[PDB]
């Protein structure tokens, strides 16, 4: 994210990869997470939202209010992260996913995916599309809370 | 000036403070900026320390009126208590700041000693004027707020995390320490005896007769039982607070004020005898004096000039831990208080509600009935249904941890610290006749 | 010269001005306090 | 003796480093034929004919993670091309297997990477990379290819 004020510096940073504790090594293997499709291609913004409660320790009562960012991979997959520019940096923007699409897939809902929008509706509607021509419509729904 | 203050309300001085849109213009204090650099002493100061000479002098313009314009003059407390809504979330934002520099500590002490005279309840009873019944649900409801982030603070700084505070600044920063760990020790005793003010004025304004005092502590004394056992750094949730403490608290800031006492008095006496004696002092004490009012140039100024910035400093520190030593002292005779007046309401006026009887109590109003007609009976919101279960089991509990944490080597120190201090005052033996009454409630057996 | 008996002019036109601010906002803590404690020195003596 | 430097965790050589100690030469110059290196349970890499590895450290030039396999990875410190290890070589990564979109698990039913042609989409971006596809294993999920440099 970059401000028209101080345009050569990002006002936020969000890395997609899982790639903590292994540093000190260079740069070379862009060639073979492509080929997985490990690439993130597209993403859209969803309507302004109220952050789920579980993501802050259980001192908040402020209901902090963030845009949910869509963000999809070259293979398909689909995740979520909260972006506020009005918040302080405390667990706002983690990334969230891999988003499970249901019903499942024995083709995996394709490999060649390459544009993503979200819909200003309640619940979102994320149309997802491909090389191919597919076009996917994706309601997104909170997640169930597991019985012991 | 008392009339002074009179004709600043009447010309509207609070009236045009609730009208500046600067006060909510709070700077971002960024968290992560923490690893940038290692920037001098600029000419220009930070746009936070801007903000701070800024809504201090607006505070203690607000705090000021309320002390001049002693207890007959309601319309100060109800002009003062509309620009803390006006404002109301950064306000908020103060009280629920979690910094702890000397300016974020300042903040809070002025706020604190303004709400505990300006968020009285008798203040609603008596602005006479067509407010609508809506409006004055909010200023309750704004008042309820403040009320509850207040009593947070008491759990913050007179807790056991005040003991977490000092040592994650004790730490990072060499080259300052001393200077500003005065203030921040003085501004922390603010803020509990601001809280402990407040916490008062409530229990003499809500009833006459005792039978009808607001509690404002649960009777849970677990905070001052559970700490003799090393573990490891499990974060502890940290209280939501729209709970009420406990009385534990009060019992645990007691104990950590009659400890405070001892060392700022020992403080305070060592810092008289070093303004006696300055010319005989080391020249790198004389220097450490210096650079402490100082920060740069102390090698160019002149042996007199030392001399002089020392005793400056020495006379700083001594007032400072003369204002500490006076605010342990209310906040030791207030404690007394408020654990009396608790423990009389718990042990004598307090039924417990595992009692059946009350079955019949409970089931006609919440039922749906449409319009109409006409008026006339008094819509009182019954904040009583907010307070916690109080089993017998809370008040057994009580019983028992109240005979052990106030147990006699406390009530010695209270005493020991009469005959040092109270010498100097109007009412020696009160903290000896609150602690005879605690004493007393304390051997009444329930049967 | 001119430079020197400038800069502390407007050095001495703010301290003079600094001391009455900071001495009058000091004694507004002090004034809170004191009042504190003589309004608390009512109320003990309305309880003993 | 030859110089040679291997010590990150999980890593291995055929020939053993002890048998590399063997066919080090009077000098210090050690040269093998058919030299495979790897990281056990992520992937290896085979070099076709003979090769020179005398003071080389492998644990900077050579890196093997999942679904990462790559030589001289600062390319500011990469030899010409047929010089030491920037050369043609055959190359395995082993639990090469795609993730379930809805259970969210790895894939590993041989049948299930038919159903999705995995095979062809690994040959199609090997074919994109300009590397030859040669296999996959589903069991082990090793997909294996050739390179003609690095």
């Amino acid at each position: 994210i970059y401000s028209l004020r101080e345009p050569q510096t990002p006002t936020n940073v969000i890395i997609l990869s899982e790639a903590e504790e292994e540093s000190l090594v260079l740069n070379k293997g862009r060639a073979y997470t492509a080929s997985l499709g490990e690439t993130a291609v597209a993403f859209d913004f969803g309507p302004l939202a109220a952050v789920p409660k579980t993501l802050f320790g259980q001192n908040g009562k402020d209901e902090v209010v963030a845009y949910p960012l869509y963000i999809l991979y070259e293979n398909g997959e689909t995740f979520l992260t909260y972006i506020s520019l009005l918040h302080s940096p405390g667990n706002i923007g983690k990334l969230l996913g891999p988003l499970p699409m249901h019903p499942a897939a024995e083709d995996n809902y394709g490999y060649d995916a390459c544009a993503v929008l979200c819909l200003p509706c309640v619940p979102n509607i994320l149309v997802i599309a491909t090389e191919s021509g597919m076009l996917y419509h994706c309601v997104v729904l909170e997640g169930e809370e597991e019985d012991d | 000036i008392q009339q002074g203050a009179l004709e600043l309300l009447r010309s509207g001085v609070i009236v045009r403070l609730a009208q500046c849109q600067v006060y909510d213009m709070r700077p971002e204090t960024d968290p992560q900026s923490m690893f940038g650099m290692r920037d001098p002493p600029m000419f220009i100061p930070t746009p936070v320390d801007r903000y701070r000479q800024i809504l201090l002098p607006a505070l203690q313009l607000c705090q000021v009126i309320l002390t001049s314009s002693m207890a007959q003059h309601l319309q100060a407390a109800g002009q003062v208590l509309q620009f803390l809504i006006s404002h109301s979330d950064t306000i908020q934002a103060i009280l629920r700041c979690q910094d702890v520099s000397a300016g974020s500590l300042q903040e809070l002490a002025l706020l604190t000693g303004i709400i505990s005279k300006a968020a009285l309840p008798g203040i609603l009873s008596e602005l006479d004027v067509d407010v609508n019944e809506g409006s004055l649900m909010e200023l309750q409801g704004h008042i309820g707020r403040f009320q509850r982030q207040c009593l947070g603070l008491l759990s913050r700084f007179g807790g056991s995390d005040r003991l977490r505070q000092f040592k994650f600044q004790d730490d990072n920063v060499e080259g300052d320490k001393v200077s500003k760990k005065d203030e921040i020790e003085l501004a922390m005793q603010q803020i509990c005896a601001n809280v402990m003010e407040y916490c008062q004025s409530l229990m003499l304004q809500s009833s006459p007769t005792f039978q009808h005092a607001v509690c404002l502590f649960t009777p849970s004394l677990s905070e001052t039982v559970n700490r003799d056992g090393p573990r490891q750094d499990t974060q502890a949730p940290v209280v939501p607070y729209w709970r009420l403490p406990g009385l534990g608290i009060i019992i645990y800031l007691l104990k950590q004020s009659a400890n405070d006492f001892f060392s700022y008095y020992d403080s305070h006496r060592q810092s008289v005898s070093k303004l006696q004696n300055v010319e005989q002092l080391p020249p790198d004490e004389i220097k450490e004096l210096c650079q402490s009012v100082m920060p740069a140039g102390v090698d160019k100024i002149s042996t007199a000039q030392k001399y002089v910035l020392a005793r400056r400093r020495l006379v700083k520190v001594i007032n400072n831990r003369a204002k500490l030593l006076s605010l342990c002292s209310f906040i030791i005779e207030t404690c007394l208080f408020i654990l009396w007046r608790h423990l009389e309401y718990y042990l004598l006026h307090c039924m417990p509600t595992d009692s059946q009887d009350s079955l019949f109590a409970s089931r006609t109003l919440f039922k749906s009935r449409r319009l109409q007609d006409s008026f006339a009976s008094e819509t009182n919101l019954d904040f009583r249904s907010g307070l916690a279960i109080v089993s017998q089991h809370d008040l057994d509990q009580l019983q028992a941890d109240a005979i052990n944490a106030f147990g006699e080597s406390l009530q010695k120190k209270l005493l020991d610290i009469e005959g040092l201090y109270s010498k100097v005052r109007s009412r020696y033996s009160f903290i000896q006749a609150l602690v005879r009454r605690i004493r007393g409630l304390l051997r009444i057996s329930r049967n | 010269i001119q430079g020197f008996l400038k800069n502390e002019k407007d050095n001495a036109l703010l301290s003079a001005i600094e001391e009455s601010r900071k001495r009058t906002f000091g004694m507004a803590e002090e004034y809170h306090r004191e009042s504190m404690l003589v309004e608390w020195e009512q109320v003990k003596q309305r309880i003993l | 003796p030859a110089g040679i430097i291997l010590t990150k965790v999980g890593y291995y050589t055929i020939p053993s480093m002890d048998d590399l100690a063997k066919i080090t030469n009077e000098k210090g110059e050690c040269i093998v034929s058919d030299f495979t290196i790897g990281r056990k349970g992520y992937g290896s890499i085979y070099f076709e004919g003979d090769v020179n590895l005398t003071n080389l450290n492998l644990d900077d030039i050579v890196h093997i993670r999942r679904k990462e396999v790559v030589v001289y990875l600062d390319d500011n410190q990469k030899p010409p091309v047929g010089e030491g290890l920037n050369r043609k070589a055959e190359v395995t990564l082993d639990g090469v297997w795609p993730t379930d979109k809805t259970s969210r698990c790895l894939i590993k039913s041989p049948d299930r990477l038919a159903d999705i042609n995995y095979e062809g989409r690994l040959e199609a971006v090997s074919r994109k990379q300009g590397a030859q596809f040669k296999e996959y294993r589903p069991e082990t999920g090793s997909w294996v290819f050739k390179v003609s440099h690095f």
